[PDB]
């Protein structure tokens, strides 16, 4: 019973954790991409000049 | 001047070599950060 | 597992130190190449003269 | 000079994303262990 109870709780927590992680990852990725793009553009311009 | 142009080409190749070295260093730093996070998690689990 | 992870972390730190040394050597080579390019510009000015 | 700062920020973001991916892999391993423990707990309940 105790184990089951713990398991149940753990299960819920696990799910939540996963979701959170995913969200964070997504956000980070997006940000990174944007930054990279901007940088590239700037560099290109400079080079051209 | 032709020899200087050859040296400039060698310098341009060394620039790409340095860029590859910097990329490898960044990858190694990311791997070290991931390993440190995993080691902190394992240390917390071992303490518990 | 923690001893294995500590050995892996020590190996990764040694690899990072080797990569930093290689980056410093590449920076020294780039400085030598900049000096060679300055000498090449001086030689080109001498050739124009 | 802003290009170097942007590259450093992108590298820091990539390192944070790698740390988050390692944390997510650890969470997935923990979820698999929890599913195995739930199967074992169902067997123990029977």
């Amino acid at each position: 019973d105790s184990n089951k109870t713990l398991l149940h709780n753990h299960l819920k927590s696990i799910e939540s954790l996963k979701l959170e992680n995913s969200d964070l990852e997504g956000k980070i990725r997006g940000v990174e991409d944007d930054l990279v793009t901007v940088q590239t553009e700037l560099n290109e311009e400079k080079k051209r000049l | 001047r032709k020899e200087i142009k050859d040296r400039i080409s060698s310098c341009s190749s060394k620039e790409k070599t340095l860029v590859l070295e910097r990329r490898e260093l960044e990858g190694t730093r990311v791997s070290l950060e991931e390993r440190t996070k995993n080691l902190v998690s394992k240390m917390e689990k071992a303490e518990k | 597992d923690e001893l294995k992870v500590i050995e892996e972390q020590l190996k990764h730190t040694k690899l990072a130190l080797a990569e930093n040394d290689t980056n410093m050597n590449e920076t020294l080579n780039l400085k030598v190449e900049l000096k060679e390019q300055s000498e090449q510009l001086k030689e080109q000015m001498e050739d124009m003269e | 000079s802003k290009l170097e700062n942007k590259e450093n920020g992108l590298l820091n973001e990539i390192s944070r994303l790698k740390t988050s991916l390692s944390i997510k892999v650890e969470n997935l391993n923990d979820t698999t262990e929890k599913s195995k423990a739930l199967e074992s707990e169902i067997a123990s309940s029977s």
